[PDB]
RNA sequence: AAAAUGAAGACAUUUUAACGAGUAAGGAAACGAAAUGGCGUAAGGACAACAAAAGUAGUAAAGAUUUAAAGUAAUUUAGAU
RNA sequence: AUAAACAUACUUUGAAUCGGCCAAGUCUGGUAAGCAGGACUGGCGAUGCGGGAUGAACCGAACGUCGAGAUAAAGUGCCAAA
RNA sequence: CGAGAAUAGAAACUCUUGAAGAAGUAAAUUAUCUACCCGUCUUGAAACACGGACCAAGGAGUCUAACAUGGAUGCGAAUGA
């Protein structure tokens, strides 16, 4: 049976890191958001002016709205059947620039390469590049050789007890 | 012509606890008890009116003769089912009378009709006659 | 057994003309054959609307009808509801077909030098749907829309329903 | 009139041929390969299975919520219920996590063949009809380039490029009942169970059951 | 008489018959509380773009 | 009872793609042969069938079913207390054949069942080397014993009736 | 559920496919392709032999006891006393 | 990747209900309890059928009226089909 | 050898029983299988939980007034009077 303090049980969820005390980074003020960026908010102990719920911890959200000294980020909170929207204003030492779409976002850059070729050969006659291939799950791997004077065999059989005392 | 009609159960769906209690008519009800034994469906008492008892849409409500039902209590309702002698048959009410009775069966065998009361509420002519 | 997702019920979708109107039912059956051979949009949407009930069928006024054809002149608004007079503004010359017109609006139309057809006169001139705007009227304009919800709410209160001493 | 019957028909006639042709000749080239391995010492690693069949074993009752969805993801509803499943990382996972449920391994063409001819149907206007023309099926996979029955096989059995529009046509098949397992169908197929990745001798049960 | 005080068993069954109901598009385009000078500049020129369209439409 | 030959190969990081992993594996099929192949060498390589390639996995079948053999059987079970090494001797025609014999006799002697054991090799010994009391006075070429008691042999299931007529008598054989 | 037909046939139309356990509880009437289908008791307003004598009834009403028939059932129908 | 058009999103009005109980490759108090109380799931309640002789929960499997066939749990000396 | 295709090819039958009662249906009996007392509160009753000896007749969500939603109806910046 718990109280229902605001920041209860926060022992281990708002310790700082080992060796992680003390002042944190310069790039955490200086970092430029912009709305529309995806966010993680990090609860920062170290600063209890302004420390969002311990519910919020470790949850993405998306920027909307940008203030002279806060970032506006808007989560999902899940409620008894439902879903609603939560919109926060958070100062920067509390969230941190997201990297969910990295991935997604080099994708964009290889088919953007490549449709700028497609505008240098069309016009130019040369045969168009087509776009890189879709993701796909690991395939079945096909049928290969493999050389036997390279090769080597060892022998696999279960081993003999042997006790470890 | 006549088709084959088929029944899925000839038997009476008996009112449950009817033939231990004489206050419980046989008319069949629906047992709503909380811990009754037929509506649980319990092995030995389990049989209970069902949609999928009904019989053949084709031959439905049709006499074992072959045709169906329909009451006459005059001469002139035999003249509505005269298009139809091969599908229907004449049943005079229970309420009409002898004299009236011989009007509808001596013009039913004019018109070809079928008649299912031919031999009712007829006079003493089965002794001295 | 089979394990579903939900048993099949009934499809909440009107296919006949509610009521015992015996010219709604025809409505329906001349449109429900048209829909079935032609196979256009047009019909379909009339005989899917013909089937709405009272209260989802709102009445489109001359002022809406005026604003909605003033660049379609050469056009016949359809609309499947009553039609009613608006007498804060002036109705000009158009043609419209719909179920029923107010004696006001009837007549407004008329003297302004249009024409006011029902619903199998159009289907006899303009049966796929050929000069034809199709109009329905607002449906959030209801009063009982008000008291819909919590009037308790912090975002959208309802309308609180008076009764005693309602201060 | 009707002379394009005969025109339709030479195509299924000459699509036939294509289809056999591209089978006989890949199964050609493994046999080929495999004797050159011999005879020069090296080894040969055949092809990893590119077609799952999988059947429902257990019933309905007693499932849990996370099992259960994965079932209706495989359209495996029902007990006795085939259907065909493409292999990869994703759905190989997805067998493992409902293998109590489930009975699956890799089909042979005849397998292939039997099902389809004798328990196959197609969904048309929402409807489970069975396949009892080649007109039915070219008018259901006509923009997918499959027009007769030995198109709807080939298509299935190499995991061709419209394989997914292909398969979600075909509902599952409902096969019939045979012994499952030698002890009971409460462990796995390794154990002599019955659930469980039966490798090729999904056929065998699969030959009971059709 | 004492009784059971709590228990979460049949919730979560509870909860995925009429799942989680997702907030619309319209919850996530809301600009109440915005910043008042960015929130300045768009009421600035959506005035400026309305006034001149509708002067346009007078004209003819 | 069945024995088969798998190989395969490890192809990630750790383990170089020029390794292979031989066995002979006695497995009632093929499936199982596999899956204890597959064990044996998570257990021994931390190698998964997530990063391996099975490459051979052929039935093996007795040159000569015809020869009587001694085998000795080196295996390991799992008993209440520990684990312990047993050496057993058997003989019959058939690798194959005297292995489902030593699976029946773990499991009435020892009471073990089939997923306990594991058989570490099995070889062939002389008509000497058996140390079996029981099996040691039928090695010899001078061996005979008048089998007596015999029930007497009913053709088929055809002639078996119920009840027979006259008496009933056991045969000198 | 979807296709087809549709002023009147009839069985509440034709075809195809899936489906059919159940306490508390819900599914008022009407709605031609009908937004569940029906049985029973009494009373009120009409209809009931279409050629001007127009439902049954002293050639035996209602009721009662039984024998059979129709309906999955609620119940209905007819024979005999 | 897979599945999904009788899909999806709902709107309005409203009934009943908030005494629960059981299992466990789970936990806390207790010597322990067919004791008391919890996390996740599946069940009984609301549920018949085949098996465990008999059993609310166990195993198989959930039910319109039937005909024929392979099956499930589990059984094949007699009661008792093999 | 021969798929497509073109030309010619072809199926109308027996026996038994029945107004001396066929097929089916009902009642009574016998035989195998099968079947715990209904209603109720309860997590759970066939219960050593309560009401019930038997039958007939009577017997319990009705009326008035205010509001709201909803299905059909009339009129419509009017509607009712």
């Amino acid at each position: 049976p718990l109280s229902n303090g605001r920041n209860r049980r926060t022992r281990k969820l708002f310790k700082r890191p080992f060796r992680g005390h003390g002042l944190s980074n310069t790039s955490t003020i200086l970092h430029t958001y912009k709305v529309g960026d995806y966010v993680t908010i990090l609860c920062n102990s170290s600063i209890q002016h302004g420390l969002p719920y311990k519910a919020f911890h470790g949850k993405t959200g998306r920027v909307w709205n940008v203030n002279p000294h806060a970032i506006g980020v808007m989560v999902n909170k899940k409620v008894n059947n439902r879903i609603v929207v939560k919109r926060l204003h958070i100062s920067p030492e509390h969230i941190k620039p997201s990297g969910c779409q990295k991935d997604f976002l080099e994708r964009k850059a290889a088919v953007a390469a490549i449709r700028k070729q497609n505008i240098q050969l069309k016009k130019e006659g040369k045969p168009l590049l087509p776009l890189p291939a879709k993701r796909l799950p690991k395939q079945p791997r096909p049928a290969e050789l493999i050389k036997g004077a390279d090769i080597k065999f060892t022998t696999v059989a279960p081993l003999k007890f042997e006790e470890l005392y | 012509i006549k088709p084959k009609i088929v029944k899925k159960y000839t038997g009476h769906f008996k009112r449950f606890d009817s033939n231990r209690f004489l206050r419980v008519k046989a008319s069949w009800r629906v047992p709503r008890g909380i811990d009754n034994r037929l509506r649980r469906k319990f092995k030995g008492t389990n049989l209970l009116p069902k949609i999928g008892y009904g019989s053949a849409k084709a031959t439905r409500n049709m006499l074992p003769c072959g045709l169906y039902k329909f009451p006459v209590r005059n001469t002139t309702d035999l003249e509505m089912i005269m298009m139809q002698n091969r599908k229907y048959a004449a049943e005079i009410s229970h309420a009409v009378s002898a004299k009236k009775r011989q009007e509808i069966i001596q013009r039913a065998k004019i018109l070809n009709i079928r008649v299912l009361n031919a031999d009712a509420r007829i006079k003493k002519q089965e002794v001295a006659q | 057994a089979i394990d579903l997702d939900r048993h099949h019920v009934r499809k909440h979708v009107s296919k006949t003309a509610r009521g015992n109107n015996a010219y709604m039912k025809l409505l329906v059956r001349l449109y429900g054959f048209l829909a079935r051979r032609t196979q256009s949009k047009f019909a379909k949407t009339i005989l899917h609307r013909l089937c709405l009930s009272r209260v989802n069928r709102p009445i489109v006024s001359t002022s809406k009808l005026a604003c909605l054809m003033k660049k379609h002149p050469e056009e016949t608004a359809v609309c499947v509801n009553t039609v009613t007079y608006d007498s804060r503004y002036p109705v000009p010359k158009m043609n419209v077909c719909a179920l029923k017109f107010t004696k006001t609006a009837e007549a407004a139309i008329t003297k302004a030098g249009g024409k006011c057809l029902r619903f199998d006169e159009l289907a006899l001139k303009a049966p796929t749907g050929r000069k034809t705007v199709l109009i329905r009227g607002k449906r959030n304009v209801r009063e009982a829309l008000k008291h819909f919800g919590k009037v308790c709410a912090k975002k959208n209160p309802a309308k609180q329903y008076k009764g005693k001493q309602t201060k | 009139c009707k002379a394009r019957c005969q025109a339709f028909r030479k195509e299924v006639i000459l699509r036939t041929i294509k289809n056999h042709k591209d089978i006989e000749a890949a199964k050609k080239a493994v046999y080929t390969a495999k004797k050159n391995a011999e005879i020069n010492g090296d080894l040969y690693a055949e092809a990893d299975p590119k077609l799952i069949v999988a059947i429902r074993i257990r019933g309905i009752n007693g499932v849990s919520p996370k099992i259960k969805k994965i079932l209706k993801l495989l359209r495996l509803r029902q007990i006795n219920n085939a259907v065909f499943i493409k292999a990869n990382a994703s759905t190989i996972k997805m067998l493992r996590l409902v293998d109590p449920y489930v009975t699956y391994g890799y089909p042979t063409l005849e397998t292939v063949q039997k099902l389809i001819y004798k328990r196959g149907a197609l969904k048309i206007n929402g409807n489970r009809m069975p396949i009892t023309s080649n007109c039915m099926i070219k008018k259901a996979l006509g923009d997918k380039d499959v027009v007769c029955v030995d198109d709807l096989v080939h298509e299935i059995y190499t995991v061709g490029k419209h394989f997914k529009e292909v398969n979600n046509k075909l509902a599952p098949f409902k096969l019939n009942g045979a012994k499952i397992a030698e002890k009971n169908k409460k462990i796995h197929f390794i154990l002599g169970g019955g659930f469980g990745n039966r490798e090729l001798l999904i056929n065998k049960l699969l030959a009971n059951m059709i | 008489s004492k009784d059971k005080n709590r228990s979460s068993h049949n919730q979560s069954h509870k909860a995925h018959r009429n799942g989680f109901y997702k907030p619309k598009k319209s919850a996530y385009m809301s600009t109440k509380g915005m910043n008042v000078q960015v929130l300045k500049n768009t009421k600035a020129q959506r005035k400026f773009a309305l006034a001149k369209k509708l002067e346009a439409k007078k004209a003819a | 009872m069945k024995e088969y030959y798998i190989t395969a190969r490890c192809t990630d990081k750790a383990h170089n793609p020029n390794e292979i992993f031989r066995s002979r594996v006695f497995a009632p099929n093929y499936v199982v042969a596999k899956s204890k192949f597959w064990m044996m060498l998570k257990k021994q390589h931390k190698v998964k069938k997530i990063n391996a390639e099975l490459l051979q996995c052929q039935p093996i079948f007795e040159k000569n079913p015809t020869v009587v053999k001694n085998y000795q059987i080196f295996l390991r079970y799992v008993s209440a207390g520990g684990i312990h090494n047993i050496t057993k001797q058997y003989r019959d025609v058939t690798r194959v054949g005297a292995v489902r014999q030593m699976y029946n006799d773990l499991a009435s002697q020892y009471r073990t069942r089939q997923d306990k054991i594991q058989l570490i090799s099995i070889t062939t010994v002389g008509d000497k080397a058996v140390k079996n009391p029981v099996l040691h006075q039928f090695v010899g070429h001078h061996v005979k014993f008048p089998m007596v008691h015999c029930k007497p042999v009913i053709a088929s299931k055809r002639f078996n009736l119920p009840i027979k007529a006259g008496k009933l008598t056991t045969k000198l054989c």
